[PDB]
RNA sequence: UUUCUUGCCGGAGGUAGAGCUACUGGAUGGCCGAUGGGCCCCACAGGGUUACUGACGUCAGCCAAACUCCGAAUGCCGGU
RNA sequence: UUGCCUCCUAAAAUGUAACGGAGGCGCCCAAAGGUUCCCUCAACCUGGACGGCAAUCAGGUGUUGAGUGUAAGUGCACAAGGGAGCUUGACUGCGAGACGGACAUGUCGAGCAGGGACGAAAGUCGGGACUAGUGAUCCGGCACCUCUGAGUGGAAGGGG
């Protein structure tokens, strides 16, 4: 599908908060960035599902 | 506490000879050597880029300091060339490295040239600039002949601060590269 | 048969043909020229016929200057076709001429056949025109 | 025989819509433009779509400054 | 009366028009023309000693709704 | 042909149709994001053998003619250009006031609190130099929550 739609989930509270698009051909590895999770109160890195 | 012999020659007799022989208004109108650039472009990297590393090794033994890999600013479909491949090597000699490399060239390579007839005077562009290109690349003594696989290129380039051709003639002849006589 | 080699766009609206010609109002390449009087559409075939007429009479000596070039195109649908449904294909290229514009220019010694050939050209153009000399 | 052209886009109603000499509100949008036909001056901000708006109350004044078109909002005197 | 009209003040445009050694194209005729960026003998050296091609430049004169180094009258917005 | 985007027709505010004239769009980027810092081309004359008409090139007239992801349009050399060091603001909670609209729709925005990024600090950080890359309603799924729970606790069920 070239453009899978992947969601980003938190870790401590485990909420699927953010969603982003990516190219699986060019990015076989999982997505690793940092965001702010509203209920947590502090920035915490997000892992895609 | 060290100073190269060619720089010594330049600062002792070459500048005063030029000064007296053209009678400049001031003293530093003496032309001077500016930069020495050493490089070459293989051109076949569009098919095989493995020999780029060999060219880098050759340049490394020639100058002693690491070369460069640069791309092409335009795409030529006729040459099967697009922007993005590395095309050649690059390195530059400056200062003490200029003087040592010029010494090594003038004292080792030019005497050894196979069938050397000298160099013509007519390859300046009117202000004393001179870059050019040689029969065989393995010529320096710092490179060994046993390890070479293919003939590639290499560079020996001298340039001047010269305003025009007259002092280009003068200083290049004072330094003493094998100029032809016509 | 003067046709421009290429044009950026191959179809153009109806040109405006209002006002008095400002450019090319005075003749200076040779001695003699022709100046128009009315508004018109002068076609490349008309230019070709007029040039043929001028040379066909002046024969050996002299030469001709043409101050206009028929590059404005016009479309036409073929008959037996309902109107609309897009634009038609361009058939003849025209050069819009404004009053007083110099059409042709001549440089030949003698007034007699000079004026004769200029009149020969006049009689083939669709609009009125007059002889004009280099002297004002 | 037929035609292959005839499609078009919509009109986004671009252009300058606030002129000099009048009074404008805070955050009032002055000019809608594609590129930099106008440039920001004092109390003028630039949006994501290269629009120009006002940051302070006052009167808009157009001017020229080194071959450019710039807009300003002067601090009109309080009555 | 916040409305309208008019005089004046502060405003950006890009139409009419005009223009090009000012850009994108179209176009007429000349001049040196080395060097067709090149050929009667291919010499590594005398010319289209031969009617071509002649680039750059230059003399000038036109055309373009999708050309503007320029640019009105109107109309529009705001204040008195 | 039916949707969206670029220009002209469009008569110098916006708008303004036709089976009028020309073209594209149903992406991409874990960097092509962000901080800070270094630097400026291409055109140009010459050539140690290839390597020549062009490869790379130093000298040293060169204010944009190279170029700035994807068509057109506006700009950008004061960079939105190239590279490097580090790192994710492609934040949360919002939102003064505005453009813009028959209606549902789209656009910008200083400032405050938490925790950060770059830099010493000043300062900048609410995706990409900008404008197309898109779809209303119903119905169905999942995580978490100090929401409810058809007579007792609930729970199911129903909710966010
Ligand atoms: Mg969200
Ligand atoms: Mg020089
Ligand atoms: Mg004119
Ligand atoms: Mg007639
Ligand atoms: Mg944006
Ligand atoms: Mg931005
Ligand atoms: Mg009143
Ligand atoms: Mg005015
Ligand atoms: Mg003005
Ligand atoms: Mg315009
Ligand atoms: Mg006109
Ligand atoms: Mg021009
Ligand atoms: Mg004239
Ligand atoms: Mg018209
Ligand atoms: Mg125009
Ligand atoms: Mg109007
Ligand atoms: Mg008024
Ligand atoms: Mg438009
Ligand atoms: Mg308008
Ligand atoms: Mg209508
Ligand atoms: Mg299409
Ligand atoms: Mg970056
Ligand atoms: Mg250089
Ligand atoms: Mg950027
Ligand atoms: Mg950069
Ligand atoms: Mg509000
Ligand atoms: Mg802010
Ligand atoms: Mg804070
Ligand atoms: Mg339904
Ligand atoms: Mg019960
Ligand atoms: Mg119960
Ligand atoms: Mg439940
Ligand atoms: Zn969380």
């Amino acid at each position: 599908d070239v453009r899978p739609k992947i969601t980003l989930a938190c870790e401590v509270c485990k909420h699927r908060n953010y969603i982003t698009k990516k190219n699986r051909r060019n990015d076989p590895d999982r997505l690793e960035i940092k965001k702010f999770c509203p209920n947590c109160g502090t920035h915490q890195p997000h892992k895609e599902s | 506490k060290a100073l190269p012999r060619l720089k010594q020659r330049y600062r002792e007799e070459i500048r005063e000879a030029l000064q007296q022989e053209f009678n400049y208004a001031n003293v530093m109108q003496i032309p001077g050597v500016v930069k020495v650039v050493v490089n070459m472009g293989v051109g076949d990297a569009a098919r095989d880029a493995k020999l780029i590393n060999g060219a880098i090794n050759d340049l490394a033994l020639i100058t002693g300091q690491k070369p460069e890999v640069r791309r092409a600013r335009k795409s030529i479909a006729q040459f099967k060339l697009r922007e993005g491949m590395p095309i050649g090597a690059r390195v530059t000699l400056r200062g003490d490295r200029m003087w040592e490399f010029l010494d090594r060239l003038i004292s080792i390579a030019l005497p050894r040239i196979r069938d050397f007839r000298g160099l013509s005077p007519k390859q300046f562009d009117g202000t004393g600039n001179y870059t050019f290109g040689l029969n065989e690349q393995s010529m320096f003594h710092e490179i060994d002949v046993d390890s070479i696989d293919r003939p590639r290129g290499m560079d020996i380039t001298v340039v001047t601060t010269a305003t025009n051709d007259a002092e280009g003639r003068a200083l290049l002849r004072a330094l003493g590269f094998p100029f032809k006589e016509n | 048969m003067l046709i421009p080699r290429k044009v950026k766009h191959r179809k153009q609206h109806h040109p405006e043909q209002r006002g008095i010609a400002s450019g090319g109002t005075s003749v200076s390449f040779g001695d003699y020229g022709i100046q128009a009087l009315e508004h018109a559409y002068i076609t490349n075939r008309q230019i070709e016929s007029a040039r043929i007429a001028i040379n066909r009479h002046i024969k050996r000596g002299g030469k001709v200057w043409i101050n206009i070039f028929p590059d404005r195109p016009l479309t036409k649908k073929p008959a037996e076709t309902r109107m609309g449904s897009g634009k038609g294909s361009p058939e003849w290229w025209v050069a819009n001429v404004k009053p007083g514009r110099v059409l042709f220019e001549l440089s030949y010694p003698d007034e007699k056949t000079a004026r004769d050939a200029l009149t020969r050209a006049i009689h083939k153009l669709p609009i009125k025109a007059r002889i004009v000399t280099r002297e004002e | 025989s037929s035609s292959r052209n005839g499609r078009d886009s919509a009109a986004q109603r671009l252009g300058v819509k606030r002129f000099g000499g009048q009074v404008v509100k805070a955050g009032e949008i002055l000019v809608r433009q594609r590129g930099t036909h106008f440039h920001p001056g004092v109390n003028v901000g630039r949006g994501g779509d290269d629009t120009l708006f006002a940051l302070a109350p006052g009167a808009v004044e157009f001017g020229a400054k080194r071959g450019r078109k710039t807009v300003n909002i002067v601090p009109v005197a309080r009555p």
